[PDB]
């Protein structure tokens, strides 16, 4: 019938709905709060022997205290990061205080809403999600639907297999299991590990320790944390 | 589809819109004849006047674009007047930009370029009017040219446009194949007898309007009733 | 009427700047800082007309930070200096030229320390040493007299104290304190502010 | 038909513009009009349907004053007719501002016809649904009268009619002997012709809007005094 | 038909009859304008516990004396609320006084249809010189003064209940309880403090959040 | 005045199947010197150099913009620039800012890529080309280079003697002017080699 | 089902973009292999009609900057304008920063312009995918592959041609990182081109190859002319003959 | 939309229809000889009413660049006017290079406004370009959608297939002197229906001295003894 | 029906269909009457109410001290027309300090609304306007239809079931010039009351009155102000 940016006879916005269903094509993305550290992972499983793994860039920083991850179209996501990064540098230029996570998420949501508006612009079929420590200590996580909206979540769980991983997170999202940085990281694992095989090195985790720079976990330490998760799984017969 | 609805190339490799406009020239019920001679060029077209409530003073299809170039229009009258106005503007602009008067061939080229722009793009449509323009040109003698709704500007010696243009062109081809130059009596008589054989009404000296440009006498003379009557009497003798 | 100075050593750039901002009769901030941390190893000095210096220095700094965030690796000091000059020269011919006077310094892992000089016309130039302001006319001679291309950090601090003491002894406006920062391979190192 | 009579930019297979061929139908459907060039002037006349007595004295009149000496009698879609009348007024004002004096009727008619042709040439805009007569008089150029179709071009008319019944009016117009009759009897005769044209046979009562221009008014195209032309209406009734 | 501008063959252009029925997909919202003030009650309808309740907000204060409740596409409501804030601040800056809620609603209605039309309905409520007032603005650039309005997926049932539970001389204390019992009847789950937002309007108070999880004193009575 | 804001003195001369371009290496505001290694001779190719004199900022801006346009043209065509064509490109670039002119007086010195024909030309601030076969100069003290060259130049000169003459002229001119000097750079372009020399000059 | 470019699918796919990218596989053939001290491109000359003169000196391989070169594999109409825009971007960066543009930044700019073309407006997506080889100060020799979807990738051995699957399989089978050198990269490129081109004993005219090498502080992008290419062909033929006969 | 458009999955349907249109019926052969390039075409005017010295098929874009074309002549007029403007602009920017053959490749490249910005409806003319200001000749063809091809001998008429076959069988070759115009006329003869005459055949030649549209006298002289 | 899809396209049978559909916008609206007198102009509008809780909406909009309008139909592009008329009247005040005559304002409205009837992509202003004004020639009542063809009227009504009000006004229009203010207002109230079904009746809350006179500037009377006029209703539903 009609699949353009106009209201349908039953309501809704079918082009926006199609964009919102396009995130399913992509990859899983999990991340949590904890007042000590925000950690988010992607778990990409596609690397040929001839492609360099440096330029996958599934997680990227904005202002060394804000980082975002992919779920959906990669080119649209990269354009979003470029524009958002420009806007964070602008909001660092004016208003000399560093950017807040809510402000940049609001800007990203506003850009997505603007692109959904009018028939000319394709509605940016990317679902972004942003973590990071604010200026006033508190680390926060917001998840932005492609249409126009952002929501502050304790767990994001966006991408392929989003429903199952979100159910697992909300099932056992224990703050006592959050506590320490290591506990937080090991809670993100065994939750993202649940998605697909996750066997050798598929997990691609990211770390933001309060005021430290964006930490990308080394593969050997990732395997160490996987072994610790296995040890916790053991002795539970 | 819409191959035959808009100015786009057909799947067979043709352009149907201009092919329809050329027949639009045939629509309207009129004919014109242009004959170049040894020293002059004359154009005659019938003056179809339904009822005498019209002003035969202004029902003409021939006009003065400049002091030495005269056109005759075939097709829809509105597009004909628009193209006449455009030609007058082009002649004036050429005389302003370049001191010498605009050559008739250059004016035809500019009008044909405008028509080619019209058949280009899709917002506008070609003008359904074919213009035959004549004028004396130094170092060239009399000159006659035709600009069509497509943009192909050409034509010489004897050229006709209108509903029964094919028969007139055939008779003029027979006449020009007869190798004898036409003076400033034979050119006019040849044009008159051509248009009379095309439409046998004996041409009472009120239903045609002839324009003449000679070499010794420049300017586009719209010959009056007395002149056309005298030429008709001389021919029918 | 301000003061900027920079000295390029074998593996470092030592830069000092005055810490006064005034209103033509009176200084209102003895703690004014005009060091601009362009990146982890690039530092900028911008003196001149009020506000215009702040606007230009801030804009160039934020563009450099945007480049660092957008590529992961920071700009080379030479590239940063060339970009700064290009932007200033583009603004010069515009309706709103930036009457900013600059002194850009930085360290690179491959070419070592770097120091660049340019004026409100945006004429970039690389020099081992460069003083800037009304005090340049007073201290450039001391720099050229007591500078060798193999000056260590302690000797550089000694020469910088020499020229600052000359400025205090001979220059008209009081400059009670100066901010001293050194750029090297480890990054930006700030030294104790020199006062009198 | 079908896919060819959708936009004016689409030519017919035979080479015709069906959008204007349908715009002419609106003029053919709307009320008729008549304009006669008298010996020393031009006399207009239009019947107007009083669709309801709720309306006041004759409003949205088919007659318009486009310039000091020029008047326009229009028929068809009346809103676009008024817009085109405003266009003609602007054109006359611009010509007076640029070249001085008063705009010749032939040039004004040619310019407004070119503007109408520009509107019917493109695709986004649609052809005007109105046809009008432009009548004016001057001592130098006598009396002229040009009629413009919704897509055609201005033509010199000794006497013209447009609207619902063009042929029926034109028959009696050609029956009338112009070019030697003064504008007074021409007012009487245009009223007579309009009442000869059917008014209440299948419609409501009609009002008679008649216009004047000539040496008897020294140019200055104005509506005829209706109080003194009611007796002309009475003669037309007889 | 399908064109956003073409009129329907019968009486009224389409694609705006489609935009107006976007509160149907939106969540329920109810506001009561009494002599005491204006009570604005909405549901948050949290889908998962992990999402912070404070993040999901349907009632946002346009200014200190104007509160707005959205029902529909929150993305479009963000733009409309931002324009309302900008217009209110511009009016205050120009005239050094508090812009009337009717004027704000008029400006937002003007900006509603000027781009595919916005598909959100707003329930503005605030105090002015003409006592507390409440206005219902609809996606089709139309605003109407109302005393007790309901909007959302089940606007029909909530409005029908409000039509008979409301009386012209009520106070805030009765209005909040009536709105909450109606809400509990409309919704699927219960009216937990983490799921129900409430906004109060007072002549001598700015419009703040309803006690922020200490509002159970109003839901325990329910 | 304005053209003498930052000083500068650039020389170019013709030899026998060889060219020579020279320039001072001083940069500074009205009275002081800021650096003694400023670049005013820029290589547009293997056998083609340009010299700029005027405001140092305008020198660098013209050099960068010309390098940009020349690189674009070289990529578009794929054949090396002819010195006459590059002089034309400089002339157009200068004239594009007729009412905001870059206060520089560029000169062109180089050899044809195939015929190895020497070519030296000069341009004013607006961009008027002055192509000759003996020598052109630019800067604050252009009259001094003219006076020196009109007696030190000899047609059909070997590259060694051409270097000697250009060095003598530049050294004497930068000695007799008050704003330029403190080191002279000279480039000798032959059919197969480039000779870059830093002259022993009065550093004052 | 397809419509104006800026649409989606009921599932949520950009089927116009996917169709264009699949069409890129149709027609044209280029491959890039990255090795130490040299990275090279191999291109298949599609039309070898004897009535040409080969005066453009390059059809698939384009020199886009002093430190990089590309090879298109799409429609030539968009390929020409894309190469012009890429050269313009590189030279604009050179003007702004007075430094050769890093390859990743250049590729990101080009893929940004392609993403913009497929994002907004009623404009066709740029139906062309091109490789890039280049050298920079930060990462040294680099190879990148960009598709019309605007989603580039940092590769080290890839093909973009018609039999791109077969070519990349042959590469994966006979690719050895680290041990690879410029000469071994040439041998592998000629071998995989012979595999993907059905006619054995490929002529030097039907194959155009360019190698980027790092000289002393300067990047040299040499396109291998006919004699050198056919000498490589002869060496490859000797290797094939020895390998086949030694069994 | 407003550019070159209508490209479905793996196809350029509108471009393919434009290429079907440019099949035309005017051969307009071109031969790149060692000394220069010859562009010869057929002017088969309908009846004798039309004139041959009034309109021309070969147009000198500049001093030594000549141009011949194919179907859709009215489009060709605008295209050659644009080419003349572009060449003049290049010569004004890069002043006095006498740019013909160092421009022939460049002017062919700048034939991107020719098709890459189609103008809703793409041009329906394919044009052959000749230039010889480099010490060597050049023959290039630009089609309704592609770009420079750098031909040595080709035809673009109704019988362009058999014309090209005749060109290759007759060995366009490399040692051929400037007087390969005889072979060009013979190639036209294959795609010609009638006794070709001086006004019926229009040919322009571009040698190292420059470009020149041969007058009917020399055309008849060459046509004699054929 | 193809020819009814767009405003620009013309129906083969004559007048276009989109504008005919536009006149149905005023038909689908609350009724409103407006009548002239010797010295006063009065508008009686039916304030249609959504529900008993909500207000009866706003009709009889205010333009200037001497001009007031009543809308009927599509309320979206009706405040736009009100703003346009207010701006034009204030422009007249600002340029020559005189109240803009109602006829000139109505002509301006017609010209402004005519353009959307011819420009593609622009819907006609489907609003019926009952403009009441007092220029120097006494009171004036004008009706503006979306067809941009305005009318002058002694007494006209527009809205749903407005034909009965039209008939009543026509039958009683003879005794309209010689009527007191209250008498004319009661005539209008009787006309509007005859529009609604017998179940509905005039109330103070669902009616609005707009009166402009020689010494009385335009005033919008409602419930308390309407009650003196509503007395003596002579209720015959």
């Amino acid at each position: 019938d009609r699949a353009i940016t106009v209201f349908s006879p039953d309501g809704h916005l079918f082009q926006v709905e199609y964009a919102q269903e396009a995130v399913k094509k992509g990859s899983t993305a999990v991340g949590v709060r904890g007042r000590d550290i925000v950690v988010l992972g992607v778990e990409k499983k596609s690397v040929a022997k001839l492609q360099d793994e440096r330029t996958v860039r599934k997680i990227c920083a904005l202002d060394d205290n804000v980082c975002m991850a992919f779920a959906g179209l990669t080119a649209d996501a990269r354009i979003v990061i470029n524009r958002a990064r420009v806007e964070c540098q602008s909001h660092r230029l004016t208003v000399e205080d560093p950017v807040t996570v809510e402000y940049i998420t609001r800007y990203i949501a506003s850009l997505k809403q603007r692109y959904t508006q009018s028939n000319g612009r394709r509605p940016f079929g990317i679902s972004a999600l942003i973590v990071g420590f604010d200026f006033d200590g508190t680390p926060r996580l917001y998840q932005t639907d492609p249409s126009g909206t952002y929501h502050a979540w304790k767990a994001n769980a966006i991408g392929r297999g989003a429903k199952s991983v979100r159910e697992f997170l909300e099932k056992n999202y224990t703050d006592e299991a959050i506590e320490t940085d290591d506990l937080t990281i090991k809670l993100v694992i065994k939750a993202l590990l649940e998605v697909v095989q996750s066997g050798g090195k598929n997990i691609e985790l990211a770390v933001m320790r309060r005021d430290q720079s964006l930490k990308i976990l080394n593969p050997e330490e990732i395997e160490k944390y996987v072994a610790e998760i296995e040890k916790e799984k053991e002795e539970n017969e | 589809g819409f191959d035959r609805h808009i100015t786009i190339f057909s799947p067979e490799g043709r352009l149907y819109q201009v092919e329809y406009a050329f027949k639009a020239i045939n629509q309207g019920g009129l004919t014109s004849v242009a004959v170049r001679g040894k020293d002059c060029a004359v154009i005659v077209t019938q003056k179809k006047v339904p009822d005498k409530l019209l002003d035969s003073s202004t029902v003409t299809h021939l006009f003065k674009i400049t002091e030495n170039i005269g056109c005759v229009m075939t097709g829809m009258t509105a597009d004909s007047r628009s193209q006449v106005q455009r030609a007058r503007y082009e002649a004036a602009n050429w005389k302003y930009k370049y001191g010498y008067e605009i050559p008739v061939d250059m004016l035809c080229k500019r009008i044909a370029d405008i028509s080619q722009v019209y058949t280009q793009n899709a917002e506008m449509r070609p003008l359904g009017c074919c213009m035959i323009l004549i004028g004396i040109d130094e170092e060239q003698g009399p000159q006659v040219y035709k600009c069509d709704p497509a943009g192909y500007y050409c034509g010489f010696k004897a050229t006709a446009a209108g509903v029964k243009q094919t028969e007139s062109t055939s008779f003029l081809e027979k006449k020009v194949k007869k190798k004898f130059d036409w003076t400033f009596e034979q050119t006019v008589e040849t044009a008159i007898t051509c248009l009379s054989t095309v439409l046998s009404i004996d041409f009472k000296p009120s239903e045609i309007e002839v324009g003449v440009v000679t070499v010794e006498n420049p300017k586009f003379r719209i010959l009056t009733e007395a002149e056309i009557d005298a030429h008709l009497v001389a021919l029918a003798e | 009427m301000e003061y900027l100075i920079g000295i390029q050593g074998p593996d470092y750039v030592l830069v000092a700047s005055d810490r006064v901002a005034a209103s033509n009769i009176v200084q209102m901030k003895d703690d004014h800082d005009k060091m601009f941390k362009m990146s982890e190893k690039i530092l900028l000095l911008c003196v001149g007309e009020a506000g215009d210096t702040v606007q230009f220095a801030e804009y160039i700094q934020k563009n450099v930070q945007l480049y660092k965030m957008r590529n992961g690796y920071e700009l080379s000091p030479t590239a940063a200096a060339n970009f700064t000059r290009r932007n200033l020269a583009d603004c010069l011919r515009s309706r709103t030229p930036y009457h900013v006077n600059l002194l850009l310094a930085g360290y690179d892992e491959h070419e070592g320390p770097a120091l660049y000089y340019m004026d409100y016309l945006a004429a970039l130039a690389k020099a081992p040493f460069a003083a800037h302001g009304y005090g340049a006319f007073l201290t450039l001679s001391i720099l050229d007299r007591y500078y060798t291309p193999t000056i260590s950090r302690e000797r550089a601090v000694e020469l910088l104290r020499k020229c600052l003491e000359e400025l205090q002894k001979r220059f008209i406006l009081n400059l009670p304190t100066f901010s001293v920062r050194i750029i090297d391979k480890n990054g930006i190192h700030d030294l104790d502010n020199i006062s009198f | 038909g079908t896919g060819y009579d959708l936009s004016a930019s689409t030519f017919s297979p035979d080479g015709r513009v069906f959008q204007v061929e349908y715009a002419m139908k609106a003029v053919e459907n709307s009320s008729t009009a008549i304009g006669i060039r008298c010996k020393d002037g031009v006399v207009f006349g239009v019947e107007k349907l009083v669709l309801s007595k709720l309306y006041e004295e004759g409003s949205n009149k088919r007659l318009f004053n486009v310039d000091r000496h020029v008047g326009m009698a229009v028929a068809g879609l009346l809103a676009d007719a008024r817009s085109l009348a405003d266009i003609a007024r602007e054109e006359a004002s611009n010509f007076r501002s640029n070249f001085g004096y008063n705009i010749p009727l032939k040039h004004l008619a040619d310019r407004v016809a070119m503007y109408v042709h520009a509107y019917t040439l493109y695709s986004a805009v649609r052809p005007f649904g109105c046809s009008f007569m432009l009548g004016s008089y001057s001592v130098n150029d006598g009396a002229q009268l040009y009629m413009i179709d919704p897509s055609g071009v201005s033509y010199g008319y000794w006497g013209c009619a447009i609207g619902k019944a063009r042929q029926a009016a034109k028959t009696e117009i050609e029956k009338l002997q112009m070019k030697e009759m003064t504008c007074r009897d021409i007012v009487k005769e245009v009223a007579k012709i309009i009442y000869i044209v059917h008014d209440e046979v299948k419609d409501k009562a009609f009002e008679l809007e008649l216009s004047w221009v000539g040496e008897l008014t020294n140019g200055r195209h104005e509506i005829v005094p209706k109080d003194i032309r009611e007796e002309a209406e009475k003669y037309a009734k007889e | 038909d399908r064109g956003v501008n073409t009129f329907s063959p019968e009486g009224r252009l389409f694609q705006v009859e489609y935009a107006i029925e976007a509160i149907k997909l939106g969540s329920t919202a109810i506001g009561i304008q009494t002599s005491e003030g204006v009570c604005l009650a909405v549901e948050k309808r949290i889908t998962s516990p992990l999402m912070e309740p404070s993040s999901i907000e349907k009632i946002v204060e346009i200014d200190a004396h104007i509160g707005c409740a959205m029902s529909g596409l929150i993305a479009d409501a963000k733009t409309l609320i931002d324009k309302a804030r900008v217009e209110t601040q511009n009016h205050w800056f120009t005239y050094n006084e508090t812009m009337t809620v009717e004027s704000v609603t008029q400006a937002v209605s003007n900006l509603a249809l000027q781009s595919r039309p916005f598909g959100v309905a707003l329930l503005f409520g605030g105090v002015d010189e003409k006592g507390p007032q409440l206005f219902h603005m609809d996606p089709s650039g139309t605003f109407v003064q109302c005393d007790a309005r309901a909007i959302g997926s089940a606007s029909e049932g909530a409005q029908s209940s409000l039509q008979e539970v409301y009386h012209k001389s009520m106070t805030l204390k009765e209005a909040i309880k009536s709105s909450l019992i109606i809400l509990k009847q409309v919704m699927e789950e219960k009216l937990n403090a983490t799921n129900i937002e409430l906004a109060t309007v007072q002549p001598g108070q700015n419009f703040h959040m309803f006690t922020k999880e200490e509002l159970e004193e109003v839901i325990k009575d329910i | 005045s304005i053209m003498s804001y930052n000083g500068g003195a650039v020389m170019a001369m013709k030899g026998k199947n060889c060219v020579a371009i020279a320039a001072d290496r001083r940069f500074g505001i009205q009275a002081q010197m800021v650096t003694t290694d400023f670049q005013k001779i820029f290589p547009m190719g293997d056998r083609l150099y340009i010299g700029l004199a005027g405001l140092a900022t305008d020198v660098q801006t013209v050099a960068q913009r010309l390098k940009f346009r020349l690189n674009l043209y070289e990529l578009k065509e794929g054949r090396q620039i002819k010195p006459y064509t590059l002089m034309s490109m400089v002339a157009n670039l200068l004239y594009e800012k007729r009412f905001g002119p870059y206060y520089t007086e560029p000169v062109i010195a180089g050899l044809d890529p195939k015929t190895f024909k020497p070519f030296i030309c000069s341009l004013d601030l607006i961009g008027c080309p002055m192509v000759t076969d003996d020598f052109v100069v630019s800067g604050t003290c252009a009259e001094q280079m003219y006076g020196m060259c009109e007696s030190l130049w000899e047609p059909n000169m070997d590259p060694d003697h051409l270097f000697e003459t250009i060095s003598q002229a530049m050294l004497n001119a930068v000695d007799r002017d008050a704003v330029s000097g403190m080191g002279v750079i000279v480039h000798i372009i032959e059919k197969d080699k480039i000779t870059t020399r830093t002259l022993k000059a009065r550093m004052d | 089902y397809d419509s104006r470019t800026t649409i989606f699918s009921p599932e949520g796919r950009l089927y116009q973009v996917e169709y264009a990218m699949e069409a890129i596989g149709h027609a044209g053939t280029c491959l890039g292999i990255l090795a130490n001290d040299g990275v090279l491109l191999a291109a298949e000359r599609r039309n070898i009609h004897k009535l040409l003169d080969e005066v453009f000196f390059s059809e698939k391989i384009y020199k886009l900057n002093e430190d990089m070169a590309c090879s298109v594999a799409g429609i030539t109409s968009d390929a020409n304008v894309l190469t012009n825009e890429l050269r313009l971007i590189a030279q604009r960066y050179l003007l702004q920063y007075q430094e050769p543009i890093p390859c990743e930044q250049l590729v990101t700019a080009l893929c940004d312009i392609k993403q913009a073309y497929t994002q907004f407006g009623g404009k066709r997506p740029f139906g062309v995918s091109l490789l890039y080889i280049g050298w920079d100060k930060h990462y040294g020799f680099q190879l990148y592959q960009s598709d019309p979807s605007g989603n580039y990738g940092g590769w080290k051995a890839t093909c973009i041609g018609n039999n791109s699957a077969a070519a990349v399989s042959m590469l994966k089978q006979d690719y050895k990182e680290g041990e690879m050198t410029l000469k071994s990269a040439l041998a592998l490129a000629i071998k995989v081109l012979n595999k993907t081109m059905d006619v054995s004993k490929l002529s030097a005219e039907k194959v155009e190859i360019a190698t980027l090498t790092r000289e002393n502080g300067k990047t040299v992008i040499r396109v291998l002319k006919q004699k050198e290419v056919e000498q490589l062909i002869k060496k490859h033929e000797e290797e094939e003959a020895k390998a086949e006969r030694e069994k | 939309f407003s550019l070159t458009t209508f490209s479905p999955s793996g196809k350029l349907v509108q471009i393919e229809y434009a290429l079907a249109a440019v099949a035309g019926g005017a051969p307009s052969v071109g031969i790149k000889a060692a000394n220069g390039v010859v562009l010869a075409t057929e002017k088969k005017q309908k009846s004798i009413l039309y004139d041959e010295r009034s309109v021309h098929k070969v147009e000198p874009i500049t001093k030594h660049i000549g141009l011949v074309y194919s179907g859709m002549g009215p489009d060709y007029r605008v295209l050659v006017h644009r080419a003349r403007k572009l060449a003049q602009q290049y010569y004004l920017v890069y002043q006095e290079p006498i740019p013909t053959a160092q421009l022939v490749q460049r002017v062919a490249s700048v034939m991107q406004e020719y098709t890459q910005s189609g103008g809703v409806r793409p041009f329906g003319v394919s044009l052959l370009i000749c230039g010889w200001n480099e010490g060597r000749p050049y023959l290039f063809q630009s089609d309704p959608s592609g770009a420079y091809f750098a031909w040595k001998a080709t035809a673009m008429g109704k019988n362009y297939v058999n014309g090209k076959t005749f060109l290759e069988k007759r060995y366009n070759e490399d040692l051929e002197l400037e007087d390969a115009i005889h072979t060009a006329i013979l190639t036209l003869k294959e795609s010609f229906e009638g006794q070709m005459t001086e006004d019926n055949i229009e040919v322009g030649i571009c040698n190292e001295a420059g470009f020149r549209r041969l007058t009917p006298t020399e055309v008849k002289d060459y046509l004699a003894a054929i | 029906n193809q020819y009814d899809n767009d405003v620009t396209v013309w129906s083969p049978q004559g007048r276009i269909h989109q504008i005919e559909y536009a006149m149905e916008a005023v038909k689908q609206g609350s009724a409103t009457v407006g009548l002239k007198s010797k010295t006063h102009a009065v508008l009686v509008a039916l304030k249609r109410a959504q529900s008993e809780l909500a207000a009866h909406q706003k009709k009889i909009l205010h333009v200037d001290n001497h001009i007031g309008i009543s809308i009927a139909g599509l309320t979206a592009d009706a405040r736009l027309l009100c703003n346009f008329m207010r701006q034009e009247c204030l422009d007249s005040r600002f340029v020559f300090d005189r109240p803009l005559p109602v006829s000139r304002l109505v002509s301006l409205i017609g010209s402004k609304t005519q353009i959307p009837t011819q420009r593609y992509g622009r819907r006609p202003y489907g609003v019926g306007l009952l403009i009441a004004g007092y220029d120097d020639m006494g009171p004036h009542i004008f009706q503006t239809c979306p067809s941009a063809n305005y009318f002058d009227c002694r007494a006209m009504s527009i809205g749903a079931r407005s034909q009965s009000a039209r008939t009543y006004l026509e039958r009683h229009m003879s005794e309209f010039m010689e009527c007191n203010l209250n008498e004319l207002v009661k005539h209008g109230l009787r006309a509007l009351r005859e529009t609604l079904p017998a179940e509905q009746d005039l109330t103070t809350k669902n009616v609005s009155i707009g009166i402009v006179g020689k010494d009385l500037e335009f005033t919008i009377y409602d419930d308390d102000d309407v009650s003196p006029f509503l007395e003596g209703l002579e209720e015959r539903p």
